[PDB]
């Protein structure tokens, strides 16, 4: 019996669980259960999420065994592998009592493990995701860890420094997690965001549109004014004096190119649609 | 105390609107329901009941659930009106106990046909071999005019449990509320 | 296990090879390094095409990381230096979603390829060292170079 | 990669910040704030923030934390 | 009427995940759960389902079965977490839907005032949208049906939502996108039409060929429905029509004109700033 | 019967196939306009009533073949001048 490289297996749905839940209880910590499988002595897998009712104290377990029981008929039965609940703009970290609910998880299951979400900190390009291990204190001066590969170790991140104030490595020890995906959600995923022909046939309009160009043209004309001062102007005053004086309201140069791209953009696709509507059709 | 699920095939066609029994064959097979439920209860709470009916469109009113409350709700204006249908109705019951949460439970089903049936023998050993792939075991007790003697019906059990299989039976409707208790005073846990 | 291949690496012991193939077919992640790479190590220039097909049909399924890997070593050692006819299983690979089959086909490519200066696989191996989003593939894409560039070594340090 | 820059630097706000005032800029990308806190700092700017905004004391917004030009 | 939905993207997986429950069986389970959505306007929102069990024979598809008592316990359930939630109506795996697919929406009518169908489709090979579903209507007909009755295309569309595109968006990092992409995403835009366009031609013309001749059902149905459709046929090419194009096109060609004026004159003023900088570094530096 | 080529039919074909005098046409054609039938206009300076709709009719085996060579010959032009556009730009729009 030793630790390993562990890997946190994930399921698709389980981040949207996550992050809805999360969300919508964004002004307090929101607890759920992770339910999975326990596929070796080395990697997890979780592949269903929910969570219960909290007025952190959960309800009655009636919930439970019922909530598993209907999941196992239609579908089929699974194991609960650990859980999450939120540190909302907090530091993703195990809080006093998160670490109290700990030894009676993992004394109930071995590789029990602790989900930490923040849907605060989490930017639509990347989430905040988290999920913490608990490590004896009996240990505290012998080995935990054998460390017989780079992975956990000098593979994966580095520690953050709001969490690291708290545990980093005591009372619990970090886990790496991955994703893994089905082909068949990965193609449906793959496309969301198309549309029908309609879309890629409609001429919006010339009235509206030649009212468009009419608009930015007009401005642009202005541009061109201040433009030209700006340009000629030419203080001999370093080229960083200039990037200071610059902040202001000064922004030749810059909207110029600008207006050239949209109403490039703009004339191009509406003739080119016009093109094809008639070469096509008829 | 046996493991099973008990799927009923109540008649509420138009021919069980009629007096061959004293008062009514709605009374007549509702109080068999009666004798049934508490058969099975007394039998193994364990034990999960769940009832069809023949008409048009053969409703699950109430799904396979030990409790047996539901279904005395479920008898009351029970409408015995329409047409009695056979095939469909042990279709209905076979494809049903598919989707059960226990499987240790026998798939056992107790029909109460009281109107005049129009199957086919060749229609009976086909849904009686298919009954013999999961063995479903099916004793019918017929409330009122069924068929000439019954027939097709003791065909479908022998066709179902051939080559000495005995599990499901064919009981008699020609005199009246019979005391179930009393038809199944040996076959008492298996009638 | 690891090392029974290698010990009986040019010798291509087909006898050794049968009882890896029941040993990589455990489907389990303890046996994984078992077979995994004895498996293709005894088969070492073999080219056995039913090997070929056992491991890449066989690292389609699994649920484990280790089976993934012996099995990623094995079939880009089971073709050892063709450098044309290994480009259908290259090609392959690398249009693989799989995180490590795609560097798998990523190593592949650098054994059949061995030092191969052919400015050809030099395109699009280096391409996806461009365009690749897997840091895995990524890093076995850009250490190919030296695995194909014995023929002319002082080009490496400049690109 | 870099239009995948961008927004991955948007985390840093997630609302709570502090109403704060612009003040004066010492150069590029650094000036002076002088928060509704009563007191007043010297912090950096991000590069996001286009330079036409500035001018005659804008509100802005700062980190709890850091209390930079977000 | 309602005439558009909102289906949210986490459905759509939370079906997916249970086709592959019950997708060990791989010759054929159609899987069947509860739809739930919003009573948010004449539109509807949709934003969360879950599953039910389900089967059904081979032969007389009449053999269905939608556990009651399931959906009653898991929808209590799911009020228990969401009162905010509700049902809305149903869904089914299939890729195209079955003549069976009515008896369902007409059995559970009466949960929802209408339960709207969905269907799904795992293995979309169309490049299209996915995904769509109907309501069920009547539309007796001069012919002397007692009730024509027969479901509605509605339109539909992904739903969204901050967090979603945030961890969504976070797992499109997996594979390469250009939705920035100036002047592309238009063009394959087009593209995508067109292959629309050749597909439902292909299909309408194999339906065509068929009622032609030998064997299908020539009702009139669709058959001058469809010749209203060659009704419209705009004649392109005619007397003043030149001139919709001529006193439009060269105006965007004025536009763009000038724009490459400017751009031409913005790309020359860098070659003055580098032929400055680096000659004059270079005299001073030697 | 003319495929819309030239449907703006003068009076006389009018006054000629239903035998109706010249002066009693306009009269007829505003009735099954009023009605509904069809969506014409007319000019008197000419006296051509120009056809624009046609209440959709039933047709025949025929007519679905003669619909299937407009329907294959213009999907054709369709498929082909899309493979234009994508044989004008392989590598541009990516
Ligand atoms: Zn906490």
């Amino acid at each position: 019996a030793v630790d390993t490289a562990e890997q946190v297996y994930i399921s698709s749905l389980a981040l949207l669980k996550m992050l809805k839940h999360g969300r919508a209880g964004v002004p307090m910590e929101v607890m759920g259960l992770m339910l999975g499988e326990f596929v070796d002595d080395y990697t997890v897998r979780v592949i269903d999420v929910f969570a219960m009712p909290q007025s952190v104290e959960a309800v009655d377990p009636v919930f439970q065994a019922k909530m598993l029981d209907m999941l196992k008929q239609t579908g089929r039965p699974e194991m609960v592998v650990g859980w999450y609940h939120s540190h909302p703009g907090f530091g993703c970290w195990l809080s006093g009592v998160d670490i109290n609910t700990q030894q009676s998880f993992e004394a109930l299951s071995e590789r029990a493990v602790a989900v930490v979400v923040d849907p605060i900190q989490s930017v639509k390009g990347k989430v905040v995701i988290d999920a913490f291990r608990l490590i004896n204190a009996n240990m505290m001066v012998l080995g935990h860890e054998p460390r017989q590969t780079t992975s956990n170790l000098g593979h994966l991140n580095k520690p953050s420094i709001q969490a690291l104030i708290h545990g980093l490595n005591r009372h619990y020890y970090s886990i790496t997690i991955n994703y893994r995906k089905n082909e068949l959600e990965q193609k449906m995923l793959l496309n969301l965001h198309k549309k029908s022909w309609m879309e890629g046939l409609t001429l919006q309009d010339y009235s509206e549109h030649c009212k468009h160009n009419e608009s930015v043209v007009k401005e642009m004309l202005e541009l061109a004014k201040n433009y030209n001062k700006a340009v000629e102007e030419e203080d001999k005053m370093t080229p960083e004096q200039l990037a200071i004086k610059n902040v202001g309201k000064q922004d030749p140069k810059r909207h110029l190119e600008e207006h050239v791209d949209v109403l490039m953009t703009s004339n191009i696709v509406q003739c080119l649609a016009a093109m094809l509507d008639t070469v096509v059709f008829k | 105390m046996v493991l099973e699920s008990t799927m009923v095939c109540v008649d509420n066609s138009e021919y069980m609107r009629n007096g061959d029994f004293l008062p009514t064959r709605l009374q007549a097979q509702q109080d068999a329901v009666n004798i049934v439920c508490h058969s099975k209860t007394r039998s193994n709470p364990e034990n999960n009941v769940g009832l069809i009916t023949l008409a048009n469109d053969c409703e699950v009113l109430t799904t396979l659930t030990p409790d047996t409350g539901r279904i005395l709700s479920k008898l009351h204006t029970v409408q015995p009106k329409g047409k009695i249908t056979f095939c469909t109705g042990i279709r209905v019951a076979h494809l049903a106990l598919k989707h059960r949460q226990g499987k240790n439970h026998k798939m056992r089903i107790i029909a109460f046909v009281g109107s005049p049936v129009e199957d086919n023998e060749k229609d009976l050993v086909k849904l009686a071999k298919r009954l013999k792939k999961e063995k479903v075991n099916v004793d019918i007790i017929n409330f009122g005019e069924e068929e000439v003697n019954t027939e097709k019906l003791t065909a479908f059990v022998n066709t179902l449990n051939g080559k000495d299989g005995t599990g499901s039976h064919l009981v008699t409707v020609p005199p009246g509320p019979s005391l179930a208790d009393a038809l199944i005073s040996s076959p008492i846990l298996a009638g | 296990s690891l090392g029974l291949g290698l010990a009986a690496m040019g010798t291509a012991r087909q006898d050794v090879y049968d009882l890896l193939k029941t040993n990589l077919y455990q489907d389990d992640a303890v046996t994984g390094e078992a077979a995994g790479l004895a498996l293709g190590l005894v088969m070492l220039g073999s080219k056995n095409a039913q090997a070929i097909e056992d491991m890449v049909g066989y690292a389609q399924e699994t649920q484990h990381e280790k089976i993934l890997r012996g099995l990623a070593v094995g079939i880009a050692l089971v073709m050892y230096g063709r450098m044309e006819e290994a480009d259908a299983l290259i090609e392959s690979l690398c249009r693989d979603k799989d995180p490590i089959l795609r560097r798998s086909g990523m190593y592949t490519v650098a054994m059949a390829y061995c030092g191969s200066g052919n400015n050809k696989a030099i395109r699009r191996l280096l391409h996806v060292a461009v365009s690749d989003v897997n840091d895995d593939v990524r890093r076995a894409a850009v250490e190919s170079l030296g695995f194909i560039l014995f023929r002319t070594p002082e080009q490496c340090p400049s690109v | 990669e870099f239009l995948h820059a961008q927004e991955e630097v948007k985390r840093i706000q997630s609302i709570p910040l502090v109403i704060g005032q612009f003040l004066e800029a010492v150069d590029q990308n650094t000036a002076i704030v002088g928060s509704t806190t009563g007191s007043n700092y010297y912090v950096r700017i991000l590069s996001t923030i286009d330079r036409e905004l500035l001018k005659p004391n804008a509100s802005v917004a700062l980190h709890k934390h850091s209390n930079a030009l977000v | 009427a309602v005439q558009k939905v909102v289906v949210h993207p986490l459905v759509l997986l939370s079906v997916v995940d249970h086709f592959n429950r019950i997708g060990k069986v791989g010759n054929q389970k159609r899987v069947v759960g509860v739809l739930l959505g919003s009573w948010q306007k004449k539109v509807l929102d949709v934003s969360n389902s879950f599953a039910v069990p389900f089967d059904e024979d081979d032969k007389d598809d009449s053999v269905w079965f939608l556990d009651h008592d399931y959906l009653e316990n898991m929808y209590g359930m799911f009020k228990k977490v969401n009162a905010r939630e509700r049902i809305v109506g149903w869904y089914h795996t299939g890729p195209k839907l079955h003549k069976n697919d009515i008896a369902i929406n007409e059995l559970m009518k009466r949960y929802c005032p209408n339960s709207v169908l969905v269907i799904i489709d795992v293995k979309p090979k169309d490049l299209g949208l996915p995904t769509e579903a109907y309501i069920s209507v009547e539309e007796v007909h001069d012919d002397g049906t007692p009730t024509s009755k027969t479901f509605e295309h509605v339109t539909s569309e992904i739903g969204a939502e901050e967090a979603e595109e945030v961890g969504v968006e976070h797992l499109l990092r997996d594979i390469k996108d250009t939705t920035v992409g100036t002047l592309s995403q238009r063009i394959t835009n087009q593209v995508h039409g067109l292959k629309g366009l050749n597909s439902k031609l292909l299909d309408i013309r194999s339906y065509l060929e068929k009622v032609a001749t030998g064997k299908l059902p020539i009702n009139h149905q669709i058959i001058y429905q469809l010749q209203d459709v060659f009704n419209l046929l705009p004649d392109v090419s005619l007397q003043e029509f030149v001139k919709a194009f001529y006193l439009k096109t060269n105006d965007q060609m004025v536009v763009v004109y000038l724009a490459s004026l400017i751009r031409s004159v913005v790309a020359l003023h860098n070659l003055i700033n580098n032929k400055i900088a680096n000659r004059d570094a270079e005299k001073k530096e030697g | 019967t003319r495929p819309a080529n030239h449907r703006q039919l003068t009076f006389e074909e009018i006054a000629k196939s239903a035998k109706i005098t010249v002066n009693e046409v306009e009269l007829l054609v505003m009735k099954a306009l009023s009605v509904g039938l069809v969506k014409g206009s007319i000019d008197e300076v000419d006296k051509r009533v120009h056809m624009t709709w046609v209440q959709p009719r039933v047709l025949d085996l025929q007519q679905i073949k003669g619909m299937k060579d407009r329907l294959e010959f213009w999907c054709t032009d369709v498929k082909s001048m899309e493979m234009l556009v994508e044989h004008q730009a392989h590598d541009i729009l990516t």
